[PDB]
């Protein structure tokens, strides 16, 4: 709303680094201040509170308070991709939380061993698609979405093998169109390795 | 101004 | 022992006119501050009540929205009669008796979808497709993928089950779907995750993968015309065993 | 539990004078709980109309309120104040002294 | 001078017929600005002072949102503490609150309170430094523990020493033509022997804000003083006050005696003769 105001985002943060999100409001009488943190198609989960100037640190979140100003901060240290999320800001107006819009947080994992390459899966016995996996890239390939075409490519995920101890970067893009050729899909930009 | 913390039910 | 809230239905995917009914549960605590907010995407959450121990505080009047509290922990949201515009994310809160710092914690919220018509409700079709044997070469490792097409609504539930069991490590699920049907308002989606296991996992046959998506769809009763059976809520599942090269 | 027994006093809001309008007053205070019956009564006539200061009270706990109504007053008319609350065994009546 | 802001509240509850009558007043010094009561058809918050009708209706919905709060808070209270003083459901009880701050001739914190009594006893208080709870007995020493453990006194002391004092800084700026002002009293002499001679007499104070006045009687004497009557301050209701002291001395005409009185604003420490 205008009560409570923060950026949108997405804001970009890689990853080791310190997130700084900003929030400030307008109700003079506000007497405390919350952060939740909000992954998406989940509720919000508190993350801290505070209702006295100056910093409060809970691990590697810092909110800091500024009344004469009417500015609440969250500082989060070494920041990871879990931390991917929507930081919402709320100031208690009375008996009540009143929220900001969020500010959208994005932390690019660093991608030890890159190693891009372009895979078309093998489909079981009903296969009217063809799918074909972009995968191991970099952190920082954008992948553009399908050209004028009835294909389609899912924006860039990202997976952690806690196992292997590795992490990964994925997009994935399919067409049941028969002239849909595997090298040819996520025509954009890279310097990756076909298989054949 | 009213309080709006430290009021809490006995 | 500890305090804890609660909220259901999760998902509910309902006609316009339909009644409405949520519900809110809290423990740990009595005598506590209840509130539900509604929540549209790209949004903060927004104050419908907030009601005290006992009655309500707040003076905002809703359309079509009512709450109650038939019990100290019991939290009602109801409508006779919704309206599209009641799509949303509908959360509840609590906080201890008084103004302080206790509580300020969410339940796990209830989407609710209002559509005008039924018939373009259209569950998930679910497929899985296996690791290329070239991935497999050029590292010890085989990705899955899982392929949700054609649903409508767009909440759908999407996981991974090896051997009966839900795995989460080296799982990738797309945040949010795609439209198949981009400048279509009423298009249907589709939602891809991946599963990444190592080779020498994927190569054993005795290993069992299946991807699940668990749907919110239509009421056995709602009103229907169309010529396919009622897409109600439900589970639409694909496997694959593994595959020694 | 404690309970207090009221202090009254009655007096005028500007200096008295027959003929022209001022306000009746009956200050109670020091007493516990807050349920009391305060009239201001114009020749043994209870006034109507009357008026009084949101409820109130000082460091020892006690409450205190102001009844008032405008008036005028004249030679051959007499105001009081009669008050009732449960430490007392009778209402009491405290008359308007012209000086006090 | 100085300057304080404080809030009351007074919670009755009465079985048999529902909830409890509450109602919550607010002073900026001695005028009250803000009062809530249940029982009232409005079920907001109102103003009682023009300065204060100044405030938008955000902080109208802030401070009524509040007030409710707290009387619903003392609700539960009330039951809470039966069950401490192992009570019956029949009796009608008590609960009172109070906390404020107060601040001097530099507006700066002086000190805070906060308060609370049951059935017109001291209950538990939060002591002077604002760190440490005064707990009336074991009943109160429940509620000391829990007011700990969920650190209550910081969020106080968070309280009277910043947001009250802000708050008490913007009201007296707002309201500064009525506040920040000061009436100096009107003061007479009146000694009437009627039927028997022996002369008294007082000394007067009237239209005086705000409320504090040290008065006092002695004759070419040292500040110390024995009689058995003199009344204390009291309302006149256009919002100013009126009081008196009285001491006997022989019969006669009026003799020499001097009347000192202390009022702030007031220019010097003003001494009626009226000798006639």
């Amino acid at each position: 709303k205008q009560e409570v105001e923060q950026n949108s985002g997405p804001l970009s943060v890689p990853e080791g680094a310190i997130a700084s999100l900003n929030c400030t409001y307008s109700f003079l009488g506000s007497q405390s201040f919350f952060w939740y943190r909000q992954y998406s198609g989940k509720s919000p989960e508190l993350i801290m509170f505070t209702y006295r100037e100056g910093d409060k640190e809970d691990g590697r979140f810092t909110a800091q308070l500024n009344k004469a100003s009417q500015h609440v901060s969250l500082l989060i240290r070494d920041s990871q991709p879990s931390d991917s999320a929507t930081y919402l800001c709320a100031v208690n107006d009375g008996g009540r939380l009143t929220f900001g819009d969020g500010t959208t947080l994005t932390v690019k994992p660093n991608i030890q061993n890159p190693d891009p390459a372009v895979y078309q899966l093998r489909d079981s016995k009903s296969s009217d698609k063809s799918v074909c996996l972009f995968t191991d890239f970099d952190s920082q390939t954008n992948v553009s979405q399908s050209k004028d075409s009835d294909v389609y490519i899912t924006d860039k995920c990202v997976l952690d093998m806690r196992s292997m101890d590795f992490k990964s970067n994925s997009a994935v893009a399919w067409s049941n169109k028969s002239d849909f050729a595997c090298a040819n899909a996520f025509n954009n930009s890279i310097i990756p390795e076909d298989t054949f | 101004e009213l309080a709006a913390i430290g009021i809490l039910t006995v | 022992m500890s305090q804890t809230i609660h909220q259901w239905p999760a998902t509910l995917v309902q006609p316009v006119g339909s009644p409405l009914s949520l519900e809110c549960t809290v423990e740990g605590t009595s005598n506590p501050n209840l509130y539900w907010y509604r929540q549209a995407a790209g949004r903060g959450p927004q104050l419908l009540f907030y009601w005290g121990p006992f009655g309500q505080i707040s003076s905002e009047v809703p359309q079509n929205l009512s709450a109650s509290r038939p019990q100290d922990r019991q939290f009602i949201l109801s409508s006779k009669k919704l309206l599209l515009s009641d799509s949303g994310f509908y959360l509840c809160a609590w906080s201890e008796t008084g103004l302080g710092m206790g509580g300020w914690q969410f339940g796990e919220g209830s989407r609710l979808t209002v559509l005008e018509d039924l018939k373009n409700v259209f569950p998930p079709e679910v497929a899985v497709f296996e690791p290329s044997e070239a991935e497999i070469s050029h590292t010890q490792k085989a990705t899955l993928v899982c392929l949700a097409t054609g649903f409508y609504p767009d909440h759908v539930e999407l996981s991974w089950w090896v051997n009966g069991k839900e795995v989460h490590s080296g799982v990738c699920t797309d945040p949010q779907p795609l439209k198949e049907q981009p400048a279509l308002n009423d298009s249907r989606y589709a939602l891809s995750s991946r599963l990444r296991v190592s080779a020498t996992f994927w190569q054993d046959p005795r290993n069992h993968f299946r991807c699940q998506v668990q749907f919110y769809g239509l009421s056995e009763n709602d009103e229907w015309t169309q010529d396919r059976a009622k897409p109600v809520t439900q589970i639409v599942s694909a496997e694959a065993w593994g595959r020694a090269d | 539990m404690i309970q207090r027994t009221p202090k009254i006093q009655v007096y005028s809001r500007h200096p008295a004078e027959n003929g022209k309008s001022n306000f009746l007053n009956c200050y109670v205070s020091g007493f516990h709980p807050s349920d009391i019956e305060v009239d201001l009564l114009k020749n043994g006539e209870r006034i109507e109309k009357v008026e009084h200061s949101d409820l109130s009270f000082s460091k020892d706990w006690s409450f205190y309120l102001l009844y008032y109504t405008e008036f005028t007053p004249t030679e051959k008319d007499e105001y009081a104040c009669r008050v009732n609350h449960v430490t007392l065994s009778q209402p009491k009546i405290v008359k308007w002294d012209r000086d006090m | 001078g100085s300057h304080s802001m404080r809030y009351f509240f007074t919670s009755v509850s009465r079985p048999g017929r529902g909830e409890p009558r509450f109602i919550a007043v607010g002073y900026v010094d001695d005028t009250q600005f803000v009062r809530f009561d249940s029982d009232a058809a409005s079920q907001r918050m109102e103003p009682r002072a023009p300065w204060i009708e100044q405030e938008g209706p955000e902080y109208w919905d802030g401070e009524t949102r509040k007030v409710k709060a707290h009387s619903q808070t003392h609700r539960v209270d009330l039951g809470t503490l039966r069950g401490y003083y192992n009570q019956s459901e029949a009796g009608s009880h008590t609960v009172q609150r109070m906390y404020g701050c107060d601040v001097g001739s530099d507006w700066r914190f002086l000190r805070g309170y906060h308060q609370y009594a049951y059935d017109g006893k001291d209950y538990i208080a939060l002591k002077e430094d604002l760190r440490s709870w005064t707990a009336a007995d074991m009943a109160a020493q429940t509620t000391k523990h829990k007011w700990e453990a969920a650190h209550v006194a910081e969020q106080l002391r968070a309280y009277l020493e910043g947001t009250c004092v802000e708050w008490l800084r913007r009201y007296l700026e707002n309201g500064k033509e009525t506040l920040q002002r000061t009436d100096a009293p009107k003061t007479h002499m009146t000694h009437h022997a009627v039927s028997d001679h022996e002369a008294t007499l007082r000394c007067w104070a009237l239209s005086f804000y705000p409320a504090e006045i040290t008065l006092t009687w002695q004759r070419d004497g040292e500040d110390q003083t024995q009689d058995t009557e003199l009344v204390e301050t009291r309302p006149a209701g256009d919002g100013t006050f009126q009081k008196w002291a009285a001491v006997v001395v022989p019969s006669g005409q009026e003799q020499r005696y001097t009347c000192h009185v202390q009022h702030e604003g007031l220019p010097k420490p003003l001494t009626l003769r009226w000798e006639p």
